[PDB]
């Protein structure tokens, strides 16, 4: 039968992060500075 | 320099020669 | 076509660019000379192209030069425990000795048959392929700031007044056209209302950020030996002027010699004279005022 | 002796930075990096005196 | 002197040629 | 002394044609 | 500067007869 479209509903959402993950370089900047804060010591001893 | 003439009327000979038998 | 450009504040874009560029540059130019500063009396009798040697030194490989048919061609050669055969790589083609090669330094003075190596630098520890990566980025970011303090250094004189045509008739008539006795109404209308900025928080700034960019550039050049020396020597001009400290660059141009020592070896065998000097000769003008000999003047005019 | 501790000591805490002041997460950070240590002149901000003498 | 340099430089470049063109 | 400038160069003439069918 | 020239005339020479029985 022509069943089981669940393997096929998916494909309008893995080809749209396969168009939107590696063209981003036109559309976008970087700049900005954001900081990143990870996790001293005393999250270790956590 | 007359070395230099010389040899400058050799090549010329040469030449006239290359273009005619006579 | 696609175009979208960012703003006027390409410029911080630019600015970058300039610094990037300025160490890319002055780093492959700074090793684009520094194979060329010793030349050492220079061809004499002896079939060198000394240019090919300090080319090959400066990438560290001992080079050898020994005979080839008694005329001294270049080879390639890579406690003491003596080399004597040709084991090593050979360069040219058909010029190998094929006979009885040996080092010539210790074996005797004078005697043995000549393929002596010579060393860039006579006890190695760093390239200074890294010491100039070391300057150049602080050199780079010092040209920066001096480009990015001369972009800014720019000035306008603001006037101020509500907008619509009345001070526009003014400055038109009688300030670009340079007219002096300009009338004006009893409305306050340049009672410090026209402005000037000014950046004379910058120019007081900008000599010494050259004399900065000045000194540093000397500090990298004592380092690797090219120095201003000897003619400091001679104009009196000798310590604490030149911010130099004479002992330190006397000292490391001179590794760099006697790292060239072993052509000596080499020029004491077949009997001529090789001295590894330092070149600091330009021309046309030293070259006059040393002879002032009057066919030195039908060679220049 | 105690006069080359006292130059030691001397140089050892000359040495200098250049504060920012401001109320912290991701404001003035932004600030900074795209804008003094990329050198670029004409930073523009925002009128809550944000770099009077801040 | 040096034209009979010269001289012997011509006849040798002439006879370079003219083997040459002849085989021996 | 001019012979032995034309000497050379004709040594140099020999020897850079040796070696356009050299076996070295 | 002779003798260089003559050592070169003679390791062309030792080529030449390397290279011919004749």
């Amino acid at each position: 039968e022509n069943d089981f479209k669940y393997f096929d509903d998916i494909r309008p959402f893995l080809d749209e992060i396969y168009k939107t993950r590696e063209r981003y370089t036109p559309f976008y900047d970087d700049r900005a500075d954001y900081n990143t804060n990870s996790k001293s010591y005393y999250d270790y001893i956590s | 320099v007359v070395l230099e003439q010389r040899i400058a009327s050799l090549e010329q000979q040469v030449t006239t020669f290359l273009s005619s038998q006579m | 076509r696609g175009l979208n450009v960012e703003l006027s504040k390409e410029i911080s874009k630019r600015v970058v660019e300039h610094r990037n560029r300025f160490k890319r540059l002055m780093f492959n130019r700074y090793l684009e000379f520094l194979p060329l500063l010793i030349n050492y009396t220079n061809r004499d009798t002896v079939g060198i192209d000394f240019i090919q040697l300090e080319s090959a030194l400066r990438q560290n490989i001992n080079v050898v030069v020994g005979e080839a048919r008694n005329k001294q061609i270049m080879i390639l050669g890579y406690q003491k425990r003596l080399t004597k055969e040709d084991i090593y790589f050979i360069v040219p083609d058909y010029l190998i000795p094929d006979d009885c090669l040996q080092i010539h330094k210790l074996y005797d003075n004078c005697m043995s048959g000549n393929f002596v190596v010579m060393q860039n630098k006579p006890i190695q520890y760093n390239s200074d392929i890294e010491i100039i990566e070391h300057y150049t980025d602080e050199l780079a970011e010092v040209a920066l700031s001096r480009f990015s303090l001369i972009m800014q250094a720019k000035f306008s004189k603001i006037f101020k007044s509500e907008i619509n045509d009345e001070s526009i008739n003014q400055l038109v008539s009688e300030i670009y056209n340079g007219a002096p006795f300009v009338k004006m109404s009893p409305m306050f209308n340049a009672d410090d209302d026209i402005i000037d900025l000014t950046s004379n928080s910058v120019i007081p700034a900008l000599t010494e950020m050259k004399r900065e960019y000045q000194n540093k550039i000397s500090e990298l050049s004592n380092y690797l030996g090219i120095n201003s020396l000897a003619v400091d020597k001679e104009s009196g001009v000798s310590d604490e002027e030149a911010k130099s400290n004479r002992g330190f660059t006397t000292s490391n141009s001179n590794i760099y010699l006697k790292g060239r020592e072993p052509i000596t070896f080499l020029s004491k065998r077949y009997g001529l004279d090789i001295k590894p000097y330092y070149d600091d000769e330009t021309t046309s003008k030293i070259s006059m005022v040393d002879t002032l000999k009057d066919e030195s003047s039908d060679i220049n005019g």
